[PDB]
RNA sequence: GUCGACGUACUUCAUAGGAUCAUUUCUAUAGGAAUCGUCACUCUUUGACUCUUCAAAAGAGCCACUGAAUCCAACUUGGUUGAU
RNA sequence: CAUUGGUGAGCAGCGAAGGAUUUGGUGGAUUACUAGCUAAUAGCAAUCUAUUUCAAAGAAUUCAAACUUGGGGGAAUGCCUUGUUGA
RNA sequence: UGACGGAGCCAGCGAGUCUAACCUUGGCCGAGAGGUCUUGGUAAUCUUGUGAAACUCCGUCGUGCUGGGGAUAUUCAACGAGGAAUUCCUAGUAAGCGCAAGUCAUCAGCUUGCGUUGAUUACGUCCCUGCCCUUUGUACACAC
């Protein structure tokens, strides 16, 4: 499954470049599809090549996720590893704990003496669809990356202004069941590519009466996470906050596992640009 | 998919999410699910069969699964595939544990033991490596790659000696009392070793034909000519009428369908090898057809412990002086047929139960498996039941306590009682109620 | 696109698709002659089995099981070219 | 050059690797004479040069 | 023209591999005899693909193993693995094939780590 | 936050004159040039065949009878008055 | 100090009027052994010819026959089918 | 499970003409700028590749902790493995040990890798605390 996986990269990345490359004539041959549609005339560069248009005949019968989810986006439910950095602290083991009640179908993994490439061999053969790696800084836990395993994207993240379940009080437990997601104004190519990622990992298709809803709000490129319970009363909903608390920061999405760092960028960080504090998603 | 031989209907089909085209299958001893593998996707389907769905997708293989099987006492879930693995699944309650072992080379053809205590499996070195399961360590291996018989193909440039294609066996079948392993593969040999001593019981050639492939292991070099063999010439244009002058053989085609369609000679090779569950024979699916060996006791003498003063004439003696346990053990210390035979039907029904009880206990499955292989055939019916009956009732704790022992003669015993003898009773019973019913009632006008 | 299925369907894709060319694209020989030579030598199987036909058909699946025989002389130099040469389990 | 590491496929076969061969390390062993002379001058050339 | 047959032990990062030729009897570990393996209350690990098959085995062979990597047990084990896979194919190769299944049978009972080692690591629970 | 109208700003779009070739004669023009039963020599291009290198890989396999070649051993001849 | 690298010089040991390596040719096998030829119930084999000719038998409205074509578009002149005109 | 003092021996990551102190005492040259030389103190995870530490082996000692101003050339602070409670954890895992890096966010009061040594105990059960699902078999035989 080496080679298999190896080969399937390499044909997809070859798909993805001709794509892009023809991709023009996707375009121009929806030019002619509309002129046929109004009839108006055909532009120069159209109306004298004979090839597309005896090519147009045979493409006139052609024609949302992305391209590493796609095969199975709400077919098979996702399995998500969550991991810590190595040798980690208390509080970085609790909120390992708590990141895998705030996913259904994660287990946890306890790391120690795992080389991250052969933890990816692991993890992508044993057939796990996620990866949740927590980094720590004395106690606060401080960044998380996300991995999607057949070759899909990492996106990594630091993490903020983190409150946790422990550390507030004796609550009770968690509510456990497949949660609604509430996704807040990721209005950009980039924010829908982060809703992507985030959202495949939690169960497809929760009950209409779930009672548990986890919220992630962009307010100026911090992700505000929040996790809710609430019961539907006489005048207005009351919610009540479960779990934790934090802000995430997307500062990288790269397009292989976490093993390379070899991997094509999509999006990182340019912060030291001139323009750095003027756009958002920048 | 699922076919009930009682209204000879499809009454499950089970398909992956995937579409993939499954190499092996496997079911459960209750047969609750259904695993399979394919040669093309690296895990293990479970569906379930009562309710058609898929149950889970078993992972973990870094190869094609090639061969899988269910042990058909404590169900644990033995698969083997090409990535030189034997992964063990406890899938039943709670668990869900995997375990597995490497091994030398690439796994095809795992055969489990009878009792599920052991597995045997096949190697592409040409191999068999017979495995513990719950102390998950070798037990033994055989090599099995000098007793193979290659033949040389007539298309070939390379000698049988130095050729790889079939020294290696893809198909094992374990006896039934758990002994012996039948193996055969690409070759024209199919192997029989007994697995305690770990050596070759026999070599059987499945086939003598020349207009098969893979027989001959040294080819006539009158047909090696100045350009190329002469069996590679093909004058099929010399043929009398278009039908078979026409040459449909489209051309890298290697095991598709409709032979016309292939342009060389059919191979010769074994498919799947089998032993019999009621009488100590196997059937190997070569190419010429499901080749059947069996062993007849008509011939071979084969005595089993006698002495100076054990003879026919000394066990007809003791049967005209009506010793008739002494004759019977006499007959089975003979182990000839005929004897066992004559004295079975010498001795009467008053003292059956006294014979039958005082059969020793080494000679209680010779007795045994004689009853049923003469019982499929012969007619009386009413005395081999007795015999049964008696047999059962004297020793039934001894064939309970010594199962794989008595596992392919009692199970031709109820060969006997379901097929021929249940038969018998359900046309009485049938003449019965309709006897009751054409008296019993009115019919008037 | 579907005007692939008329002018980009030839006889020179479906031989590109042969054993020979994939092993001289899989880099397993030098030249598409010295494949050929190869596997008539009779060194590549695919999967298990050995295939001893130049015209053989490598679908995309099947593609990656080409590999070469064991025992076979030039698997047993390409690893002592590089010494990783174990003559445990024969080559 | 980490890309063509990756990408390796070990069964490859170039019949230069009769003559080429790797050292204990696993690196390439260049030989600094030439290749087109040997290394090692057979018994008579040593006797005509001394 | 001389018979030599090259195998190789690994066990965590420990490689070790040794080279089987006819000769005179001697066993080498990194150019030192094998009776100088440290940290010698494993050197009986090292001794057991010896004593397990008898002397009478390695008399007329002379073994030598370059280790490398790993440390002090991992280069014990590898050192093993590799003497034992070593005597079996050279009893493969140049000597008969009765010999190698039977020394193949007395170290697989012994324990099959002399001759497959565990590879491929860890389980998702 | 969404489309019209005007204003603005930008992109693209010219084909003529002449010659030659194209009809198993003739592309339409008389302004143009070619109709011959082979004799030899030299030079040049190409392909086989035999051997072969990079550089290997596989041996239609065994046994016998005969013949040849090479390297040692041996003998003979020449050789410190000088072989290679 | 290794060479599990080349080339040489020699011992021990092996060792019956020599030994090693390569190669051309032919023969027997490579499937299970009933003889040669022809005009064949017999001739011949040194020969079939100067009896080798006659008679008899023998001729489907089947007076039907590309089961044989790489794909898209055509087919002037052909060719096929059908109609028709004049004999 | 010590304290000294030698010896043995084992890794894997890491290669941007780049990698890195401070405060002084003075002599001379020079117009000054500054240069050179000399000197003492403080700080220090060394400087780019060789290598580790734990470990193994060998000799010696031998097991009731600590203070400043007073007295001659003893008596007035914290602590000898940490309470109730609470958290986390199932195999190359827990834990020990060092070695490198410093990667557009985070990090140096540290963070992340990298190897090395590597176990005890569950691997069952829903009894407890919970959480979730179903309550027409539907889906086609057979059986229930």
């Amino acid at each position: 499954m080496l080679r298999r996986q190896a080969r399937e990269r390499r044909e997809y990345l070859y798909r993805k470049a001709q794509e892009l490359q023809d991709s023009q004539l996707q375009q121009k041959r929806q030019i002619i599809k509309q002129a046929l549609a109004q009839g108006k005339p055909l532009p120069k560069e159209l109306a004298e090549d004979e090839s597309l248009q005896k090519d147009f005949r045979y493409d006139q019968s052609l024609k949302q996720v992305d391209d590493e989810y796609a095969a199975t986006s709400g077919i098979m439910d996702p399995r998500i590893i969550v991991t810590t950095s190595r040798d980690p602290s208390t509080r970085l083991s609790q909120f390992a704990k708590e990141i895998k009640l705030l996913f259904p179908n994660a287990v946890r993994l306890n790391r120690g003496n795992y080389v991250m490439p052969n933890l990816v061999d692991a993890c992508k053969k044993s057939g796990t669809t996620d990866l949740v790696v927590l980094h720590e800084h004395r106690g606060v836990p401080t960044s998380l990356t996300i991995s999607h395993f057949p070759h899909g994207p990492t996106a990594q993240f630091s993490l903020h202004n983190v409150v946790m379940r422990h550390d507030i009080i004796n609550a009770g437990n968690q509510s456990e069941v497949n949660p609604h997601l509430i996704f807040d104004n990721f209005t950009t190519a980039l924010g829908k590519r982060v809703v992507c990622i985030l959202k495949h990992l939690f169960n497809a298709g929760p009950k209409k009466d779930s009672e548990r809803v986890i919220t992630f709000a962009n307010r100026g490129d911090f992700i505000s996470v929040r996790q809710h319970v609430y019961v539907r009363t006489r005048e207005g909903v009351e919610i009540a906050e479960v779990g934790p608390r934090f802000e995430m920061r997307l500062f990288e999405l790269r397009l292989g596992t976490l093993e390379n760092k070899d991997a094509d960028v999509e999006w990182q960080l340019r912060r030291f640009i001139r323009t750095a504090n003027k756009k958002d998603y920048l | 998919r699922a076919w009930d031989l009682i209204r000879y209907r499809n009454f499950r089909t089970f398909t992956g999410t995937e579409r993939i085209q499954f190499n092996c299958l496997a079911v459960d001893p209750s047969g609750e699910v259904v695993c399979a593998g394919s040669l093309d996707n690296f895990d293990i389907h479970v569906w379930s069969v009562q309710t058609g769905q898929l149950l889970d997708a078993l992972s973990g293989h870094e190869g094609p699964v090639s061969c899988l099987s269910f042990s058909q006492e404590n169900s644990v879930l033995a698969s083997a595939s090409w990535d030189k693995t034997i992964r063990i699944w406890s899938i039943f309650g709670r668990s869900q544990q995997v375990e597995p072992i490497e091994v030398y080379s690439d796994v095809l053809a795992l055969s489990m033991r009878p009792d599920g205590k052991e597995v045997a499996v096949s190697t592409l070195k040409g191999q068999i490596s017979i495995f513990n399961i719950e102390d998950a360590k070798q037990v033994g291996n055989i090599d099995c790659r000098k007793d193979i018989i290659s033949g040389r193909f007539n298309q070939d440039r390379f000698t049988a000696k130095n050729s790889e294609r079939s020294k290696f066996f893809t198909t094992i079948h374990y006896s039934f009392d758990g002994m012996a392993i039948v193996a055969g593969g690409n070759n024209n040999s199919i192997c029989l070793y007994d697995v305690p001593n770990e050596v070759l019981l026999k070599r059987f050639i499945v086939s003598r034909n020349m207009a098969l492939n893979g027989t001959l292991e040294f080819l006539n070099s009158k047909k090696m000519t100045e350009a190329g063999s002469l069996d590679l010439i093909d004058d099929a244009g010399e043929n009398s009428d278009l039908e078979d002058r026409i040459d449909n053989s489209l051309p890298g085609s290697q095991r598709g369908g409709d032979l016309s369609t292939r342009k060389m000679r059919p191979e010769v090779r074994v498919t799947s090898v089998q032993f019999s569950p009621t009488a100590n024979a196997f059937a190997a699916a070569s190419t010429e057809g499901l080749l059947i060996y069996s062993t007849n006791d008509t011939i071979l003498f084969d005595p089993f412990d006698l002495d100076v003063d054990v003879t026919p004439h000394s066990t007809v003696e003791a049967l005209r002086e009506k010793q008739f346990l002494n004759a019977l053990v006499m007959a089975f210390r003979l182990n000839e047929e005929y004897l066992i035979n004559k004295v079975y039907e010498a001795i009467p029904i008053k003292e059956i139960p006294l014979v039958a009880s005082n059969i020793p206990a080494i000679y209680l499955p010779r007795i045994l498996k004689f009853i049923g292989d003469f019982a499929i055939e012969s007619q009386h019916i009413e005395f081999n039941l007795i015999w049964i009956k008696a047999l059962l009732s004297a020793s039934g704790g001894y064939i309970n306590e010594h199962k794989y022992l008595f596992s392919t003669a009692m199970r031709s015993i109820q060969r006997f009682i379901v097929r021929v003898a249940k038969e018998v009773v359900n046309t009485t019973t049938d003449n019965k109620y309709t006897y009751r019913f054409l008296v019993s009632t009115d019919g008037s006008m | 696109k579907i005007s692939d299925l008329e002018n980009k369907v030839t006889v020179s894709a479906i031989c590109r698709r042969r054993l020979p060319v994939i092993m001289h694209r899989l880099k397993m020989a030098e030249t598409i002659q010295d494949a050929v030579k190869f596997i008539e030598q009779g060194h590549v199987r695919v999967g298990p089995n050995l295939i001893n036909d130049p015209a053989y058909l490598v679908t995309r699946n099947m593609e990656d099981y080409v590999t070469w025989v064991d025992n076979s002389k030039i698997k047993k130099t390409l690893l002592r070219y590089r010494n990783q040469i174990d003559d445990f389990d024969f080559s | 050059l980490r890309e063509k590491a990756k990408e390796r496929n070990p069964d490859e076969y170039y019949h230069a690797m009769h003559s080429r061969k790797t050292d204990a390390k696993g690196l390439l062993i260049s030989s600094r004479h030439g290749d087109e002379e040997d290394e090692s001058l057979s018994m008579d050339q040593v006797k005509l040069l001394k | 023209a001389v018979p030599s047959v090259q195998t190789f032990g690994k066990k965590k990062s420990a490689t070790a591999v040794a080279h089987v030729k006819a000769g005179k009897g001697l066993i080498k570990v990194n150019g030192s005899p094998i009776t100088l393996v440290e940290p010698e209350i494993l050197r009986f690990k090292v001794y057991e693909p010896l004593l397990l098959v008898g002397l009478d085995k390695f008399s007329n062979i002379d073994i030598r193993v370059r280790v490398t990597g790993g440390g002090h047990v991992s280069q014990v084990y590898a050192i093993r693995q590799a003497i034992a896979k070593g005597l079996v194919a050279y009893h493969q190769k140049y000597v008969d094939e009765q010999s190698k299944n039977e020394l193949k049978k007395a170290f697989t009972s012994y324990d099959r780590t002399l001759l497959i080692a565990d590879s491929r690591r860890p389980e998702p629970k």
